[PDB]
């Protein structure tokens, strides 16, 4: 399996992208989590907004359509995708994320 | 115990290692031993059951005193909530009752260690409307493990894609039968 | 070292497990985090609920230990637990995780 | 069934996989299966009879869903004329009645697989006027097999020979004794 | 590439760390989430407290630089810093991390 | 036969091999076949008794014929004095009569041919005021073995030492136990 | 593929036995010479008859299953079976033995 | 060395092929047997004619060169060819199938 | 097991070969065929005669005994012999062929 | 070859099993030195005695043979028994023990 | 286990380094013989006397220790200490032998 | 350095033999032993006699040499002689059995 992580500006924009994410098979679970602050230099100047960021569950075999599918559907131009593997897990789970995908 | 009793299972390459951890575990606590003895191909399997917590200390000083990691111990398990169905099966080995419908499915599940084998049974009968019908526990087959279910195609492979989720590498092999004979019915 | 993520549905139950994972000499330190919200599908329908996030810290020795004791402890059926090992580490803290144990 | 049933055997690797053969040639013909078992170190052997015909096409299903070369199949046989003595021990373990000749000479007979036993021992039987005594099937031993047999020290010294040339490599170890003692004759 | 994971006790004080990082051209992005309860023993008696914590991005080569940055720079004596490398990560990022920095 | 009988035995790899052994040895001395049996995992285990005199006959014979050095004899033993409490375990499993003191020490001992085990366990019982409780043979276990005594801690440790001295390299493992558990008791 | 090489003591079992093996798709050709005496000792006294020797082609797939059939049916209990495998074969033949099976 | 094995439908255009195949110096000798019946299912239907057979030796360096001299002269457009390689032989035949090529 | 394969000018002699042969407990079977056409190049002429052929069976230990002692009774001076190996054999003829000698 | 060491607390006894030792051929020569004295813990006391020692030659196949026969006759419980195998020896006596046995 | 050998000038200290030998638990048995004729050069001229041989028994990890003591103990300033390992032992006496120490 | 071992029938041959092998810087020390009984079977039956044993030592060079010079010199025709080399030594005796010779 593996986790893929990923932010966006809005809340409504980040339940869309898991929405459509979720219709067509691709997943087994969502997880955000909102109130972000976002600190960076801008033609040399300092930031700071508000948004949500967004944790993902799938098995390995499904890790690079879902990095497809995000790639193809996120707003912004140049997107936030994370990916990281566990180490262990219980066989429970790795059912149960074979079982709603 | 609950209606669901917690079960630990550990699997060993020694006998004395088995004494030790037996000795231990019921000085943590009270649990009740259901089996202690050598299994195939000499391995040693130790079955219990209590309790959540008093089953967590005995698995607490189980493994404090197993060696871990030095390569004594193979495989572990434990479960919160046995599906009632389990627990016929546990004891001794009860044939189920005859066939009572001629058109279900059936499949055939072989692993590689007893853990396993009952971990994803127990997922596969938290599944579905699918019946256990045999299995077999490590005796005379050097260690291995086997179960069968049956039910509707449908939900069948539901739970064939459960049980090689749930295995991973330690899945031998799984199968479905659509349609099977008279001839083997009971004659399994 | 390594890392211990897992999710309880109520705040008061992860301090629970938290406090009674404390208790037993088997951790150095408990984290969590509030209002998380769970969404997937139920029978094909959409749900979102509000749930809280635990991350936990041991060395690598006692990952095992403290897997087992959060099967035999936490609420729900089929617990979440997720395990993930640092990189790298400073020693000071590879000596204060080993202090609090 | 002829008074010699055809008899078929196959010894798979694979539980399931002898599942899924069951179940095909019970839909290719209507024969009649005597057992399906996972047997040691954790085999499944299928035993059926029926018409020449019938275990034939029995035989097309099975090594047609066997997957024949592939390696989950280890050894299979058939014969056509089972010779009558064979068939008291085909079903149970009946021990003969005892010996009643003290003057006898006796075999023993030793092999890897279920099916060149019982082929050979089935010529055996069909050269010489010699007696079956014992005989044990791939339980406990790790699929292998073994039978004994007695008689007169030159046909047994024939059988010696023919019982060679049909198991070639896959015979471990032949024997001859010319006078066995009082202390074994039924003790065997 | 790498993820280096830190805590401060006050939101003021990790974001001093943060702004004196990211002025020496150490860093590209900077995470922080507050609201932190921290959970442990002290001379054997249980404790609760509310803190924040902060999440990095960089490249592999820069990693001990930031991380000896840190140590210089931390408040606490025993500063709390984790590293974690990403399994796999989008060419746009790995090209967007090396142009902020 | 003498109140302590000498016991000889001898393992092999072939079944006939020990049917040939048997023969032979019944040809040069009138000793008592206490057991002849092909043992896990397929080997051949001969048990005697006699006059020590008959028993180093039977033991000429026997490896005159056995092809010693040709790799199809593993180990072989023999005691002339067999302690008068090994013999009630000697011929069948007779579980031991209930824990009497619970202040008791415990070890288990496990070897890996069945010879090493009965020398050990004889001298073992030699040395000093303890009590044998259980011990197995070579069946289900793939040739294997293993027995345990109780006593108090400082015999034991003596014991322990003489036991390391005896087995060398076919040690596999031993242990020692203080204080065992009520829940143990019998349900060893 | 592989050769298959029998004889039957009668020029119409032959037929029959042929015929039975074409019927079930075992086999794309069937071959048949007569007139073949067989000498032997018998009870140590020497015999000699006439009979027909049968020759077959297949491919390496079916050559058991071929035998298996020919077992099941053959007259006599102990029945003359050969196999032969040619070294080389032409690819047409390869294709018109693959053809009428 | 090695064996070519085929079949004509008339002894007089068995006895062409042979006769043309000797004539070019690419074999040492020739082997032909009449009075065989073929038997096949044609359209369904069963059949049965009276051909011949023919066998050949050679040695293993010519075998592909007899090969393709035979598809280049055989009547029938998919012709019967089947090799075989002897397993010994004796030196002296050896010798003379070099002889007499 | 092996084959071994010969020729004779006569089917008289051919039988004397096979009797001589088989009343020395050398072989179990032997195969004749008559009626052989064998057309050769002869101080650069065509010839064709008419004579037998003749197969054996043996296992694989005597296949040197029987072609020592063909070459030792056959009448003309270069004798045809020919070794064959089946590829496999029903344990029921490798019984046989080992009863029969 | 290899050596054969033992002790006897009588020499008459040790004489006896020298005799019946040598009375079925297990052995080509035997060897004896009396007066011996034995000092050792018996329940916290000193001892000392005056008994046999005794050597033996014999050829490395014939070894466990008279280890088996000491184990059957020697008088006490636990009897003396020492193995020694030469480096060298002359091939005079090589022939010399193979002789006398 | 091992052999010790040793001489003393005179029997009565042999019996000394024995019995102090044997008082701390370093040994298991001791062997001696007397009347031993020493000849040897001396300034270039023959000698004789009378002297004793003492031979030992102990396991192969008490060796070094035995032969440091008799070095701490023995009179004479260079003393005779000779090391032999049986090739093999019966387990009676290897039992034993850990027995009395 | 390795161990010489002989026996002589009488004590005062034996001692010949030693001076006599002294004499000549061939050894260090020699190792005489008096009273042993010889028991043998002669023509078929049983003897005894009253012998001596005889020990020795040099360094691994000089062993064949001895050797030389005992069957030069002894008695008997075929003399007794058996080579022993200790497996460890200390570094004092091997220095001191260079010392003497």
């Amino acid at each position: 399996m593996a986790i893929i992580e990923t932010t966006t500006p809005t809340e409504e924009e980040a339940k869309a992208i898991a929405k459509k994410l979720l219709e067509n098979r691709l997943i087994a679970e969502a997880i955000i989590t909102p109130a972000l602050t976002k600190i960076y230099r801008e033609n040399g100047e300092i930031k700071s907004e508000t948004v949500t960021r967004v944790t993902l569950y799938t098995e390995e075999e499904n890790v690079p359509k879902a990095v497809t599918y995000i790639k193809a559907i996120h707003p912004d131009p140049i997107p936030p995708i994370i990916v990281i593997t566990p180490t262990d897990a219980n066989p429970a789970y790795k059912g149960w994320v074979a079982f709603e995908t | 115990d609950p209606e669901r009793p917690a079960l630990g299972i550990l699997e060993l390459s020694s006998y004395a290692r088995g004494v030790k951890v037996a000795d231990a575990a019921l000085k943590a606590a009270p649990v009740k031993l259901l089996k202690c003895e050598p299994v195939e191909p000499g391995r040693a399997l130790i079955m219990l059951l209590g309790e959540p917590e008093d089953v967590a200390k005995a698995m607490i000083a189980a493994l404090d005193v197993a060696g871990l990691g030095s390569g004594n111990l193979i495989d572990y398990a434990l479960i919160p909530e046995i599906h009632p169905q389990l627990l016929p099966f546990l004891k001794e080995y009860k044939k189920s009752e005859p066939i009572k419908d001629p058109n279900k499915a059936i499949i055939v599940a072989e692993v590689s260690t007893v853990a396993a084998a009952i971990e994803a049974a127990d997922v596969a009968l938290r599944l579905a409307n699918v019946e256990l019908t045999s299995m077999r526990l490590a005796e005379h087959i050097g260690g291995r493990a086997s179960f069968t279910l049956i039910g509707d195609k449908e939900d069948v492979e539901k739970a064939a894609r459960a049980i090689r989720g749930v295995a991973g590498e330690r899945l031998l092999d799984l199968e479905i039968i659509e349609k099977p004979v008279e001839a083997l019915i009971g004659n399994e």
